[PDB]
């Protein structure tokens, strides 16, 4: 259910994956058009 | 709630599916004009007559940070001692570029810009080639451009003033570090179209330099003869994109072209012919 | 047609009486010849995959050419029908070629798990076909042959998961520095 | 407008060029009620797997052709689930509907007329006392095609006379009943939708027609294409069947 | 009390002497939920047209009886509308009912053992690389009688082990299965209801077999009277059945 | 409050037993009939004069999760490696299925349909043929079914762009890693009545396909001849469990079948004869 996620160096990049967020569904591909 | 959630991926989720009826109008979606470079919008419940269904997909997997996180190999590298001029041999230069291994680069390849960080390991192997191996230290130093290049065993530039560098000894494990985005424009080139300031070298050989990675072996002259051999891996984090593009086709021949002829060979693609179009 | 254009149409004649059969192609998301689309090779990195799939046809003729097709799907479970008598008990859609040139058809999800292998092996997803309806029809002092295409995209429903390694490319020898 | 999409079942119709729909007397099909219920078992209605679109054997228009003629439910008898449900039981009702697809150039000229007929009993061929045999009223979806050339049973065979109706009445009084026109420079399609007329709720299906279906050509057909024959395909829809009176099959 | 009466669609089964009834794994059979539902297209329910009972042929019971099995839904193959349905469509579902009727004197003993099994999958008769043949699994619903005389193919034929339970496993422990009991001193009667298990909602009905039917006498059949052969009489009933995915017919 | 029992694994209590008196009545609850396919419910409390006891037993260790939660052997591959033509042999590959090892076979195989998660632990050994070994590292590589599977010990496939892999080298740990539920089902089938799409291979070897496990040596040319054996291990998680079967009476022929039969031999089982059945 839960779990820890503590960082323990000073640089971002030494930190892991970053955090799933979205899949910005709009999609200007599909139809390339304001 | 969201601890829940992502331990159980259930985060991006897909839509349900909406029962229909039987209709007659004067609108009909199902025709369109495929002219004007846009994608048809017809819906299962729009042609047939559909049921109700709660879905329980999600589309977690397919995401960027998911599809390009996974460690693999792009470089080889070989190394084998001599005893006869132990130090003036023994060294070896690698100009860092992620194009010499299909599968990496073809994934990569996807898209025209990309930004992330960058995490690196090491797997070294050691071939004995008499009756015992011994002790045996290796060492791997980072050379950005402009810095002074070794070109001998003993050489000063291994004091590592500034530079940094890692060791490895027998029994020890695997090497590991991290790499942040290390370049002068916003984005890296998979794709240049230019040239330099002598109107030469066509590609992306100009836009991309990010230095070299030399190692050397530390220990002494003994009266072992071995070989080494050395595997680094690389995974991506933080990963950003731009402009997608379409797969490769054929196989590479060189690093930064996009040349696929061969001397005495008929182009081959994944396309199986068939002996008529009416028989499935 | 195995090196050039020709093999994205297929032509049409007008000297045919009948119900005949045009073309005939396998469901089947990462089969041939649909495994080196955009979507077939995007789930060439996968090994299962579910939702429904979107065909589109549009017609490539002189504007005053009229012609009727039909449009049929199979689901699995039985031999490929050959007389548009059995192609017709099925999902199909009736097309009548007008002002606009296009036409969408679904396939719909139909199957007794929740997901499928990307590589299937012996097992089938179906058929679809496509059949003269009533005849192709042209004036007088007019080109005498029709060009068809089809594209194919996915639904709202669709979905991957396992990646795995794709099947599509390989490195046989080194590649120069 | 001149677009329209129909979707019964699975399957869909689309056309750009019509003029607009006839609704038989003006009622929509339905299902039976409990005033008007007559047989007291529970009916069966396989709704989705029986109210799709059916299409039938086309036929050649030529510059010669006089006309043809079918019968409903007589045409569907064996298509699939339909046909299967209709000879395994006893009783049953539907509506339908009709599509009628014939297109052309615009260098041709023609017109057709397209009439449902209820309860439509055609005549006799020969005099004296004589009547129709079985066999050559239930053609299948084929159909009856008006010729010439002589037939086999002339004491069975019914008439020819199209321009009387096939019956004793006169050729253009017959927009009385439901019906529509196809103008090779206007449209080239047509829809009528019928609802189920009887004067029982439910009856037969194997010994009684209760609709027919005519095409007669008016207008000859005429150009100057190497396209001189052209086809015509007609495609119907069950709407609201069911069925009763489970038993072993006819057949 | 001893008195039962079952009525599914037109059909009634009364029976003077039974001992209760059995509801496999306590679980009444029920449609499809759409929180389960994997397809999207509307499914077909017959209703009481096939939701029915069916009654199959009968078997000898002598004193040198061994055994018999069945499989399902391959015993109801052709039985009218269910079949048709099950043939015309790709996936299905279904609930049964099972009666089983043996009646015999007040002068004759023996037991029998009637059992439901899930997913029995049969081993094969000779050694070595080996497997089974499919028209030997699916009898239709003659079923599969255990006998000694040499049968064709015997590369391809199932075992006739019936104490190992044609598979490998103990008869005794049979028990957990679904099962009752028919001794002819107490009863003649047996009825399971069975609801549809299965990994997956819904499934090939041609190229899988849910169920398996299992009759084993545990003690020989024995009189003084000059009736010394007995029939078995077994009857079948669908409930909730539906189906999807209309195509042509496979046959 | 919940710490407590279960660290003294005091859940799932044991009804007592009470005191009983002697009776006559009309009622008796001994009497039955079994021919309804239903289990007699009499307890001691009705048949004979009991005490008053207190129990204190507790049903933890018969639990699902108990039963099925122990690691056991699945497989053993052996490795020869050869000094001759080294780049074409020295890999193996196996296909992933739970039906080779007897104990754990027989021990899943009393239901129907189970569903958990897994858990993989290795053990490697070495087997020394010459004077010494010097360093030796392995890789196992996973390959999903319709990923391309090596041939050659050199081959390109083992970059591993998406495939999992895990390395090993001499004096490190045994590596350990863990997977979910992998099936396109809700369960897994442990029983299949059914065929193929062409009416063949009759069984489970239609449904089951989980891919295959691939290994190979990464160090390159030496001198030294060993023998390379590793032991697989497999522990469920989570574990449900449907439909309970008889259990298995004879031994095990042939993988995804259930066929007993053995040339020149009589069929045997666990049942031991006696000469009288009057004596015990
Ligand atoms: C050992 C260091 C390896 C780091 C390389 C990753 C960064 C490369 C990004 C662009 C390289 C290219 O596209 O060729
Ligand atoms: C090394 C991977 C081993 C994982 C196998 C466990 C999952 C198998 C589940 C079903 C297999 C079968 O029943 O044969």
């Amino acid at each position: 259910l839960n779990y820890f996620n503590i960082n323990y160096f000073k640089d971002a990049a030494s930190n892991g994956a970053s955090k799933l967020e979205f899949t910005q569904d709009p999609s200007k591909f599909t139809d390339p058009v304001k | 709630e969201n601890y829940i959630d992502e331990v159980l991926n259930e985060v991006l989720v897909v839509p349900n599916i909406n029962s229909s009826n039987p209709t007659t109008s004067n609108s009909a979606p199902a025709l369109d004009a495929a002219e004007t470079g846009h994608t048809s919008s017809v819906q299962p419940e729009d042609v047939i007559e559909t049921r109700y269904v709660q879905t329980s997909q999600t589309r977690d997997e397919m995401s960027l940070e998911s599809f390009l996180g996974r460690s693999g190999c792009i470089h080889e590298s070989k190394l084998e001692v001599t005893l006869a001029n132990y130090n003036k041999e023994n060294f070896t230069v690698w100009a860092i570029n992620l194009q010499e291994m299909a599968q990496i680069r073809r994934k990569f390849e996807l898209f025209t810009y990309t930004r992330f960080d960058s995490e690196i390991t090491l797997v070294p192997c050691i071939s004995a080639l008499s009756q015992d191996i011994g002790h045996i230290t290796m060492q791997y130093m980072y050379v950005p451009p402009g810095a002074p290049v070794p070109n001998s065993r003993d050489d000063y530039a291994w004091q590592s003033g500034t530079n940094a560098s890692v060791f490895w000894q027998h029994g020890q494990a695997y090497p590991r570090f991290s790499l942040p985005f290390l370049s002068v424009a916003s984005a890296y080139y998979m794709f240049y179209d230019g040239y330099d300031e002598q109107d030469q070298n066509y590609g992306t050989a100009n836009t991309n330099n990010m230095g070299s990675l030399c190692s050397r072996i530390v220990t002494e002259k003994h009266i072992h003869k071995v070989h080494i051999m050395t595997r680094i891996y690389h995974k991506a984090k933080h990963v950003k994109a731009w402009c997608p593009r379409p797969p490769r086709a054929l196989e590479y021949t060189r690093a930064h072209r996009t040349n696929f002829k061969i001397e005495d060979r008929s182009i081959q693609t994944a396309i199986v012919t068939r002996p008529i179009i009416t028989t499935a | 047609y195995i090196n050039s254009e020709n093999m994205y149409s297929v032509v049409l004649q007008s000297s045919i009486n009948a119900p005949d059969k045009i073309f005939s192609i396998r469901t089947d998301v990462a089969s041939q010849p649909l495994a080196t689309t955009l979507i077939g090779e995007i789930s060439s990195y996968f090994t299962h995959w579910t939702g429904s799939l979107r065909f589109s046809f549009m017609f490539c003729g002189t504007a005053n050419t009229t012609v009727k097709l039909l449009l049929a799907y199979t689901p699995p479970g039985i031999a490929e029908p050959t007389t548009r008598k059995d192609a017709m008990l099925g999902t199909h859609v009736i097309w009548d070629v007008g002002l606009q040139s296009t036409i969408s058809m679904v396939v719909p999800w139909i199957s007794a798990s929740h997901y499928r292998n990307t590589s299937p092996g012996r097992s089938t997803s179906g058929y679809i076909t496509c059949w003269y309806q009533t005849r192709l029809v042209i004036p007088p002092q007019t080109p005498p042959t029709a060009r068809l295409l089809c594209f194919v995209s996915g639904c709202k429903d669709f979905c991957l998961r396992m990646a795995r390694d794709t099947n599509l490319h390989l490195q046989s020898g080194a590649i120069a520095q | 407008d001149r677009i329209i999409q129909i979707t019964r079942g699975d399957s869909t119709i689309t056309s750009q060029d019509v003029a607009n729909a006839i609704v038989a007397y003006g009622v929509w099909p339905h299902y039976l009620s409990s005033k008007d219920a007559s047989a007291i078992d529970k009916p069966s209605q396989p709704d989705t797997s029986s109210n799709r679109f059916y299409t039938l054997r086309s036929v050649t228009w030529s510059s010669s052709s006089k006309g043809w003629w079918w019968k409903l439910p007589d045409a569907l008898k064996d298509m699939g689930i339909f046909g299967e449900n209709m000879f395994y039981h006893y009783l049953g009702r539907s509506g339908y509907t009709i599509h009628v697809q014939c297109n052309a150039s615009k260098f041709h000229q023609g017109t057709l007329i397209v009439a449902l007929i209820p309860e439509h009993q055609i005549a006799s061929a020969l005099h004296g006392n004589v009547n129709v045999g079985y066999n050559y009223t239930h053609p299948g979806e084929t159909g009856r095609e008006v010729k010439a050339e002589t037939r086999l049973n002339p004491d069975l065979q019914p008439t020819e006379e199209y321009w009387l109706n096939f019956d004793g009445t006169l050729l253009g009084n017959i927009t009385i009943f439901p019906h529509q026109f196809i103008n090779l420079r206007s449209n080239n399609s047509a829809t009528i939708i019928a609802p189920y007329v009887n004067a029982v709720p439910m009856d037969s299906m194997r010994s009684h027609n209760n609709w027919s279906l005519v095409i007669i050509p008016i207008c000859p057909l005429e150009t100057s294409s190497a396209i001189n024959t052209i086809p015509i395909t007609i495609s119907i829809s069950p709407m609201c069947a069911e069925f009763s009176g489970a038993r072993a099959k006819r057949q």
